RNA sequence: CGCUACUACCGAUUGGAUGGUUUAGUGAGGCCCUCGGAUCGGCCCCGCCGGGGUGCCCUGGCGGAGCGCUGA
RNA sequence: UGGUGACUCUAGAUAACCUCGGGCCGAUCGCACGCCGGCGGCGACGACCCAUUCGAACGUCUGCCCUAUCAACUUUCGAUGGUAGUCGCCGUGCCUACCAUGGUGACCACGGGUGACGGGGAAUCAGGGUUCGAUUCCGGAGAGGGAGCCUGAGAAACGGCUACCACAUCCAAGGAAGGCAGCAGGCGCGCAAAUU
RNA sequence: AAACUGCGAAUGGCUCAUUAAAUCAGUUAUGGUUCCUUUGGUCGCUCGUACUUGGAUAACUGUGGUAAUUCU
């Protein structure tokens, strides 16, 4: 079927190759796992050596990583916005490695609110929900509210962050090959990385 | 001299350059650390790898790639690819029926990291057997001797 | 082609073996197990060709089945099981126990040991590695894999282990001036004591080794098996004590002894 | 057409040829493993689910 | 230069012979249909008395159907 | 912790994830009769994972016959390289997208021919060579020709399957079944080669 | 005996059609991979019906279809 073999090109000096075996089973390829946004399918196939591997399908759901906090969170995948390769793996929104996507913010958001302690920020509108002001104020000892505001000397979120932050969804780029075991996993865009993808961004836009 | 001239972003996947700094104590880029390794058999990591900012991940010192196997020798012929150069090594090849030599030549095409800067046609390169690294190129050029017909 | 391959013509058997070109088609393709096709010891070939106490293959069959056989300390009733340098073969029924040793000429004596001396054996280690939760383990010549190992072994010494606890009793470094024996290529067989040692980086380190009668040869590093501390064995060896006569002196001592002896 | 009829409850088989197509029509264009009231194949067989 | 012992080239020949050598179309196929799913399956709303932690209700054979729930 | 000439090695630590087609931490057999509702000795068979045991695969450092009445070849179709991916067991234009025009040649590229499988090796000895190597050992390839697959650790397997092409067997004409370049044997081809 | 299960059937044997840096030979590398089996063999290292659980299905018994098969 489909052969990765090297004697089907031509030679360095520009020659025609003959072959001189028919395809082997070692030397086959397979069709791309083009994975989509979508409930989660992955197919399972057997490879050589009776191992196994993952061809994920469809999925919504990804382990993303905060680099700067070190927070790692299961995340919805929400949309994918640039690729490297190709421009229809994104018209298409297949789950490629290095792909940029958009991801939820909530879980890093909660976690970052277990974090806070910083001083007035974004909370011009208010939210006026019960039950959630408890993780931002609370009751506290003395010695819990100096540990809270030794955290709070060194926090420091990027202007870009926190404008992903407010929208709800973060830049993340897939650290990982759905179509080879089925985890669409990352990191989430910081710094000098985040600008460079968001200009690339916006100039295909 | 931007860095980023493709369409992924361009940077050493070992180094992590996200970490949370101080407001007070930054003023101006502080760092960007550097990835690099003393290649063995006694090659010298040149100092533009190590102060440098390329980012090639075929390189011996800041790359993935590691050097085994053969050690060879060539002279530079043509410096028209990316990164990558063609050498000639020429050799004597006996001939046993007439007890007599001939001269033979073979170009292999090798990768030329940016740590080596202004390498001229006709300099004697040392290259390293590395794992293929395209169709044709399976050596790393280590170290750069200048001609002796050069400045 | 298609996997592996379970047949071993007779010609295309490993020299040392000493088999005949006439008697068939086929040699005993040995077994997978701790030592290489290359060399190892059959053990049909040990208990047939060598001691003679079986005439045909289904013989060598019948003793190993009726579990006679042990090597290691080990019952093994595979006929191809591949037995090598060092292994000890110990026949309680006769009463005998043998160590798998080159002799000078680079091939398998029949070296009779006592008892008490097949309780061990000396055992190369091949590497040291650290796993699963900062364990130490070594690996020897023997595939066998041995955890928590005295942090001052390091690879190429051979450490001495008793054969039924198969634990790690003592252990020789690498160094110039012990005595070691050569278990690979034209110096293979051979007895000396090391005097010197190059390294080369990126290819195999040369080891240099001097006789009890002053002869110097060298070898690459992975062909070097330190048997004793100093310029003594560990282990007791061959009829030759690993000295490697010239074709003279091998000639000048067979017209001798047919002299004296009549 | 012949038709190979089994009792599961007591384990007991019988092939009956019948070669009388009005019996065979109450079969026609059924898939199988569908149920059939077979009372059409002979004046016992009344009240017969096959 | 009016005799034969003397296959091929040129054949105003396209008359013939195991002759696949690549365009352009059609087209086999592990059905990898995400449109497909009468069948086949321990609770799912019962027939009812297998019998209990209470000849008294967390029950051990679905007689038996309904694109309602799930399973290759 | 410990290694290598050299790790982005090994080991460790924190934050998390863990597949419809799930994921390892045991729902079973062996004749003797023995111990202060319980314990015990030898085994057999399984099973993740580590150890190159047997390998396989992929890297071309060097070496191959004749031919110029073959001098330029490769680049809608990857040609040489770079970047990011896909696929693959893995490295890699292996494939895709974008980018740069490269890459190979009189030190015979490319093309053609071979009554070319390669090698160990075989036919005279002055020395040097000239021919041969289908052939029992090693490596490769193929199973009428192509192609595509299932199972499996391992096959693009053919004394496995599925098609087409060429032949060809039985048939009640609806259908069914094929692959001796295995051992013997036939026919054919031949100057040329054995016993069902 | 049958039959289910496991393993082997990828070895061996044959032939030399294809194949001209292809195969192959010496050398080296996999720090760029997989590996049934053998041999060592992490195998109470998981912190809220276990005195043994469940659809089945062959062999076997019976009814058959087809001119025909190691069909079913």
């Amino acid at each position: 079927g489909i052969s990765r073999d090297n004697w089907h090109k031509r030679r360095k000096t520009g020659g025609k190759r003959k072959p001189y075996h028919k395809k082997r089973k070692y030397e086959l390829g397979r069709p791309a796992a083009n994975t989509k946004i979508g409930p989660r399918r992955i197919h399972t196939v057997r490879v050589r050596g009776g191992n196994k591997k993952y061809r994920a399908l469809r999925l919504d759901v990804g382990n993303f990583s905060w680099g700067s906090e070190c927070c790692t969170r299961k995340t919805r995948i929400i949309d994918v916005v640039y690729n490297a390769s190709n421009n229809e793996l994104v018209r298409t929104k297949t789950l490629v490695k290095n792909c940029i996507v958009l991801i939820d913010s909530t879980p890093y958001r909660q976690w970052y609110e277990s974090h806070y302690a910083l001083p007035l920020g974004r909370k011009k509108g208010a939210k006026l929900t019960p039950e959630e002001e408890e993780i931002l104020n609370k009751k506290r000892s003395k010695k819990i509210q100096k540990k809270y505001d030794e955290r709070k000397k060194n926090a420091k979120i990027s202007s870009l962050l926190e404008e992903q932050f407010q929208q709800g969804k973060l830049l993340a780029c897939i650290a990982s090959r759905p179509g080879q075991c089925g985890r669409a996993d990352g990191y989430v865009l910081e710094g000098k990385e985040l600008e460079f993808y968001l200009r690339k961004i916006k100039a295909r836009k | 001299a931007d860095i980023q001239t493709e369409r992924a972003y361009q940077k050493q996947p070992t180094i992590f350059q996200n970490k949370k700094r101080v407001l007070l104590g930054e003023t101006g880029k502080e760092k960007l650390p550097r990835y690099y390794k003393n290649i063995g058999l006694g090659f010298k990591t040149p100092k533009e790898a190590i102060e440098g900012t390329y980012i090639d991940k075929k390189c011996p010192f800041t790359g993935n790639v590691s050097i085994r196997g053969r050690i060879l020798s060539g002279v530079v012929t043509k410096m028209k690819m990316q990164r990558t150069i063609v050498i000639r090594r020429d050799y004597l090849h006996y001939i046993r029926k007439y007890n007599r030599f001939e001269k033979r030549h073979k170009n292999m095409s090798v990768h030329l990291s940016p740590c080596f800067r202004d390498v001229q046609i006709g300099d004697i390169v040392t290259v390293g057997e590395c794992r293929p690294l395209s169709k044709t190129v399976r050596f790393n050029v280590l170290k750069v001797t200048k001609a002796a017909g050069t400045k | 082609a298609r996997g592996p391959k379970k047949h071993l013509k007779r010609v295309a058997a490993p020299k040392h073996w000493m088999l005949d070109k006439l008697t068939g088609v086929f040699a005993p393709r040995p077994s997978t197990g701790p030592h290489k096709l290359r060399e190892c010891l059959p053990l049909i070939i040990f208990l047939r060709n060598r001691l003679k106490y079986a005439l045909t293959g289904d013989e060598v069959k019948k003793i190993c089945m009726q579990r006679f056989i042990k090597i290691d300390g080990k019952v093994r009733t595979d006929i191809t099981y591949p037995a090598g340098f060092m292994d000890v073969i110990s026949i309680d029924k006769t009463g005998e126990n043998f160590r798998l040793i080159y002799d000078t000429k680079g091939r398998f004596a029949v070296h009779r040991i006592t008892p008490e001396e097949a309780k061990y054996k000396l055992c190369k280690v091949r590497k040291i590695f650290v796993g699963t939760k900062g364990i130490p383990h070594l690996v020897t010549h023997d595939a066998r894999t041995i955890r928590y190992p005295d942090p001052l072994i390091k690879v190429n010494d051979t450490i001495q282990i008793d054969l039924e606890t198969g634990k790690i009793t003592d252990f020789i470094k690498f160094d110039t001036g012990n005595l070691c024996m050569v278990t690979g290529g034209a110096n293979l067989g051979r007895i000396g004591v090391i005097t010197n040692r190059e390294r080369h980086p990126g290819s195999f380190d040369v080891v240099h080794v001097k006789d009890a009668n002053g002869n110097s040869f060298a070898t690459r590093l992975s062909n070097i098996f330190v048997i004793g501390k100093g310029n003594k064995p560990w282990i007791s060896l061959p009829r030759g004590k690993g000295i490697r006569l010239t074709i003279a002196e091998e000639r000048d001592k067979r017209l001798a002894a047919k002299q004296s002896s009549g | 057409m012949k038709l190979n009829i089994s009792f599961p409850a007591t384990g007991c088989q019988k092939l009956i040829e019948v070669d009388d197509e009005r019996k065979l029509r109450t079969f026609y264009e059924k898939r199988m493993a569908t149920e059939v009231a077979a009372d059409a194949l002979g004046e016992e067989w009344k009240g017969y689910v096959v």
